[PDB]
């Protein structure tokens, strides 16, 4: 039974690549037993990774990823963990896998917000691998049917596409719509993203088979979109559901501002 | 549930920070 | 007669353990760390008693939700034939069940039964690997420590290395301190026990010990790193660390700990040239135990190779018994440097012929080479004048007006300021 | 199986050419190269006792060939892998007659590049009954004790007391290690050192060699053949820090 | 999923620490304000 | 506190008899060898006259 990594790191110095593949397999087998010996010899792993002519530079990237994951240098651990590629089995329940997944989520949320506030001309590109792997978190959550958690991560990541997909494919459309509305009103602050999210729920509400026009009108008042609510009132008038129209207008009077009501009246007048 | 609890935790921490800075400033002024 | 006293002690231990369990529950109540070290602080004193009747009553009282985990201890547990829940079927707190399993393990341990204790400790860790609560992190530290104590007397420490590594990493990810400290100390003992000193040293360099960790675990870590750097030849930092640890060592208990620490600090000192103080060779709890090392120190201070050889031949089993036989080899080879050390402390200047005469070196060139090697290290400060033969020491300039007091005072005042700041942060006013 | 028996005969041929007075280095070299390449397929490190005997003998012949081939960077790797193969957790293979030989060789090599701490750890690794008994490590321990005491002249006498011809290869480089260490000691021990006495104590028998070793360092010949402030910033930062810890509340 | 729980417990420990600190600071400000008022 | 049971809590044999059990605390220079005082002075002084 193994006693240290000295033999393996000594094997690492050898020239023929196939022996390097065997030693990297052994290192991945045991890096959670004695990380220290390879921690000081991680420079070999970096120079292994940066080589284009290597046929398995991804395995070197993964080995260095685990090494830095031990080292606490979680920034370089995340870098060389993204460098691991598809060998990073998301479905795995490894502690290294779990923590790098969590740090991927954190980095993706940070990058997403820092790109969302910034204008279009200065958006720093998100790495493709982190976007895909976080998409694999949304897919895994949907398969595990933890739709609320996927909604929350989508809101963290400013991903309105993932949010819209999560609401659409969710089993309970009205309940999830209500939960999202409550969260959006009571817990999130950024105003422009708030307007975009409210437009998302408005679109989902109107595309819903029996539109919850009370909630749609509430979201429109919150959005200050008099033209849309005027068109919706016209649609209700032509659609004969007069009780909807009456309750909606009473709600607008109780809730919407005087400017909003005057503008709606003018739109209804014209 | 889980995400709402996380958001409430972060909001409570932020409010705690506001109270912390306020109390420090008031401590300085009260010392003066 | 004996049964009456046994029953009264069983009842008082039942009440004390009930206090412990209630303490766990009002520690998990209030969602706070601490007040659980108030729970685990006196498990040695309560584990002193550990009778069968009290354990069975506690099992039947606080495991009213009879589970398979309670039904695994029962086979090995000997329940009394003829024989309290403080009361509904509320699910048991995982901290409470872990603590109760801990006392069951410790009773099953003190009775010289090891294999079943091995299995039961394994099942204790298999369930503790599932919890992710900080309330079960300070408890889990002591479960880990007593588990490794169970395993130690079964001579199977190597198999635990993977588990300790995994849980230490789990603690580091969760920023645990008590669990991290216990696991780090235990795994350093694992590495040194199988003589993996290089592995332990390499692990030490990339692992930062938490400053908040409890005093005894800090002393253990200091001892382990001091042994590592003493067998790694970092003698100055070694002695500094063991002096610190002895300052942190318990005064009353840990007789074996203080004995081993005293032995290794003695050898480290006289390897560096420092002579251990005679008073530590005088306390009754240490006198006869260091008597082999006391004769060692007598030979070292006398420096006669004849008595040195007789002492080695008489006490080599004790010398290796502490993993110091190679250490005492370097000791036997550094006694000459020690001799040169007092020679140069006594004399400002001394001819190398006089060095050879007082040290029995039989050659001025041999004395020159030996003194040059000694003065290479920070043992003697001098200025060798080979024009005439001087070993003229550096002028002992005034320590005042030399900025050295300023630096020492800066370090000390920084220490006091940190102490005051931590004290004022630890006021911890209550809600009501 | 079949590859293992083929490799058994193959390293029989390897050691047969090797133990010959002066093996043709190319044949055995390509042999052990492809032999380790297939040893990767023969379960290199963790198992049949003969399999580990085979792999351990591969690495032993390779390490002694590195002695013969005179390559240190490969020598270290053969050392580490077969250390994972000599004496740690192995316990199923028979005690190799060539254990202590290379324990001593590795210790002396480690001393050759100023690795006294690591060397001392390896000394600790091997059993206590053999330091003062087994001559294959009595020659290391005697020499290194003389080194530590400073009795370098004892080393100069005992350099020929090696227990096997497979020592002089780095006995010579140990002879250079001790002389460079001694030169450093003289440089940081003296203020000015005369030409004649320097040539006498630098262990460079050729005065030309002594002059080259003198030019190799900045420690120069000499004319007659005879070789603070108040920083007020860091301390000011310190007092400002003290004031900070007094102010800004807790 | 488990990432949510880990973040929640980390924020919970941080919040407990900061709440205990805030209680301490509130007590200090209370005594100092009482002195000023007196 | 941990009794450091990882370390064998070294029993002091059978609490046997000590050396003297005194309160006479000594130093490192009290165990050297000397040969009285008068003889030192005289034997060192006949080389110069007493």
């Amino acid at each position: 039974m193994i006693t240290s990594a000295a033999g393996i790191i000594s094997l690492l110095d050898e020239d023929e690549p196939q022996l390097k593949e065997f030693a990297l397999h052994k290192l991945n087998a045991v890096v959670n037993d004695f990380w220290a010996e390879i921690s000081e010899s991680v420079d070999k792993i970096e120079v292994l990774y940066e080589d284009e002519g290597f046929r398995s530079r991804q395995f070197a990237a993964l080995v260095a990823s685990k090494v830095f994951y031990h080292l606490g240098a979680f920034e370089e651990s995340l870098n060389y963990a993204l460098g691991a590629g598809d060998l990073f089995n998301v479905n795995d329940n490894s502690e290294y896998v779990e923590t790098i997944i969590a740090k991927c989520i954190d980095h993706y949320t940070k990058q997403c917000v820092e790109n969302a506030d910034l204008p279009e001309g200065e958006k720093k590109p998100i790495d493709q691998r982190l976007e895909g792997i976080v998409n694999k978190m949304f897919q895994r959550c949907l398969d595990d049917h933890k739709y609320k958690q996927a909604i929350g991560i989508a809101l963290e990541t400013r991903r309105l596409d993932v949010f819209e997909k999560t609401i659409l494919e969710s089993n309970d459309v009205p309940g999830m719509l209500a939960y999202s509305l409550k969260l959006c009103m009571s817990l999130m602050q950024n105003k422009q993203f708030r307007n975009k999210v409210l437009r998302v729920l408005v679109k989902i509400y109107m595309n819903l088979e029996k539109p919850d026009f009370i909630n749609v009108c509430q979201c429109l008042i919150f959005l200050d979109d008099p033209q849309a609510v005027s068109d919706i009132l016209e649609k209700l008038v032509k659609e004969d559901n007069l009780l909807m129209a009456y309750q909606i207008c009473f709600d607008l009077y109780e809730s919407a501002s005087q400017q909003f009501l005057s503008s709606v009246i003018q739109n209804l007048r014209t | 549930d889980l995400y709402s609890r996380y958001k409430k935790l972060q909001q409570e921490l932020e409010f705690l920070e506001v109270q912390e800075e306020y109390i420090k400033d008031e401590q300085k002024n009260l010392k003066k | 007669a004996a049964e009456h006293s046994q029953r009264e002690l069983d009842t008082v231990t039942l009440e004390d353990i009930k206090e412990h369990v209630k303490q766990l529950e009002k520690a998990v109540s209030g969602k706070e760390p601490r007040f659980v070290l108030r729970a685990l602080r006196m498990l040695p004193s309560t584990s002193r008693r550990l009778n069968h009747y009290v354990l069975y009553k506690a099992v039947q009282g606080f495991f009213t939700s009879n589970n398979a985990t309670r039904d695994f201890l029962l086979p090995f547990l000997e329940e009394p034939m003829d024989t309290f829940r403080p009361a509904a079927s509320t699910p048991l707190l995982p901290e409470v069940e872990a603590y109760l399993q801990l006392l069951v393990v410790i009773f099953m341990m003190n009775s010289k039964r090891y294999k079943e204790a091995q299995k039961i400790s394994d099942d204790l860790m298999q369930k503790i690997s599932t919890q992710n609560r900080r309330a079960l992190d300070l408890v889990a530290a002591k479960c880990y420590y007593y588990h490794a104590r169970v395993y130690e007397f079964l001579d199977k420490l190597d198999v635990v290395r993977s588990f300790l590594h995994a849980r230490l990493r789990t603690a580091t990810l969760r920023h645990d301190a008590d669990g991290q400290a216990t696991l780090l100390n235990l795994l350093l003992r694992n590495y040194l026990h199988y003589s993996l000193y290089d592995q332990a040293e390499k692990l030490v360099s990339k692992s930062v010990f938490p400053e908040q960790a409890n005093n005894n675990e800090w002393a253990r870590y200091l001892y382990y790193t001091g042994r590592i750097k003493a067998i790694q030849l970092e003698y100055s930092e070694a002695r500094r660390t063991m002096t610190n640890a002895l300052r942190k060592a318990p005064q009353h208990t840990a007789v074996g700990f203080k004995q081993t620490v005293h032995k290794l600090l003695i050898v480290v000192e006289l390897l560096l040239g420092e002579i251990p103080d005679r008073l530590q060779f005088r306390q009754p709890s240490l006198k006869r135990s260091l008597m082999p090392y006391f004769l060692l120190t007598q030979a070292v201070r006398t420096g006669n190779l004849a008595k040195f050889n007789q002492v080695l031949d008489q006490f080599g089993e004790k010398f290796q018994a502490d993993g110091t036989y190679t250490l005492i080899i370097r000791l036997r080879h550094n006694v000459i440097k020690t001799g040169v050390r007092m020679i140069s402390l006594s004399y400002s200047r001394i001819s190398l012929a006089d060095i050879a005469q007082k040290l029995q070196l039989d050659s001025p060139e041999d004395a020159e080479f030996i003194v040059a090697k000694a003065i290479r290290d920070g043992v003697i400060e001098a200025s060798i004048n080979h024009e005439k033969g001087y070993v003229q020491s550096k002028e002992m300039i005034d320590i005042y007006s030399t900025r050295e007091p300023q630096l020492a005072f800066h370090q000390r005042i920084s220490f006091c300021l940190d102490i005051h700041n931590m004290s004022v942060k630890a006021m911890r006013f209550p809600p009501k | 199986g079949a590859v293992l028996q083929a490799a058994t005969g193959m390293y029989e041929q390897l050691k047969g050419e090797w133990n010959r007075k002066s093996p043709n280095l190319s044949k055995c070299g390509e042999e052990l190269g492809r032999l380790k390449l297939v040893l990767l397929e023969l379960n290199f490190l963790p198992l049949t006792k003969q399999q580990l005997i085979l792999a351990r003998d591969i690495l032993e012949i390779g390490a002694q060939w590195s002695i013969l081939r005179k390559d240190i960077p490969s020598f270290e790797r053969y050392m580490a892998q077969l250390k994972c193969y000599y004496f740690d957790y192995k316990e199923q293979l028979p005690e190799s007659a060539y254990m202590h030989q290379l324990l001593g060789l590795n210790l002396l090599f480690l001393l050759s590049q100023n690795r006294v701490a690591e060397f001392h750890t390896e000394l600790e690794r091997l059993p206590a009954k053999d330091i003062q008994t087994n001559v294959y490590i009595k020659h290391p321990v005697s020499l290194e004790q003389y080194l530590m005491e400073g009795s370098y002249n004892k080393v100069f006498l005992a350099k020929g007391n090696i227990p096997a011809e497979s020592y002089t290869f780095f006995i010579d480089i140990l002879l250079d290690t001790i002389r460079d260490e001694i030169a450093g000691c003289i440089e940081k021990a003296y203020e000015k050192i005369l030409f004649t006495e320097a040539t006498r104590i630098l262990f460079f028998n050729t005065p030309k060699k002594m002059t080259d070793y003198a030019k190799k360092r900045g420690w120069v010949l000499g004319p007659n053949n005879y070789y603070t402030t108040i920083p007020s910033t860091e301390l000011a930062k310190q007092v400002i820090e003290y004031a900070r810890q007094l102010e800004m509340i807790v | 999923r488990q990432y949510y729980l880990s973040k929640i417990e980390e924020l919970q420990l941080i919040v407990n620490d900061k709440s205990q600190n805030l209680r301490r600071l509130q007590a200090q400000r209370n005594e100092l304000n009482a002195k000023v008022r007196l | 506190d941990d009794e450091f049971e990882e370390f064998p809590a070294e029993d002091w044999a059978g609490l046997d008899e000590d050396e003297d059990a005194h309160v006479w605390e000594d130093n490192w220079d009290d165990d050297n060898v000397e040969d009285d005082f008068s003889n030192q002075l005289r034997a060192e002084l006949e080389k110069h006259g007493y």
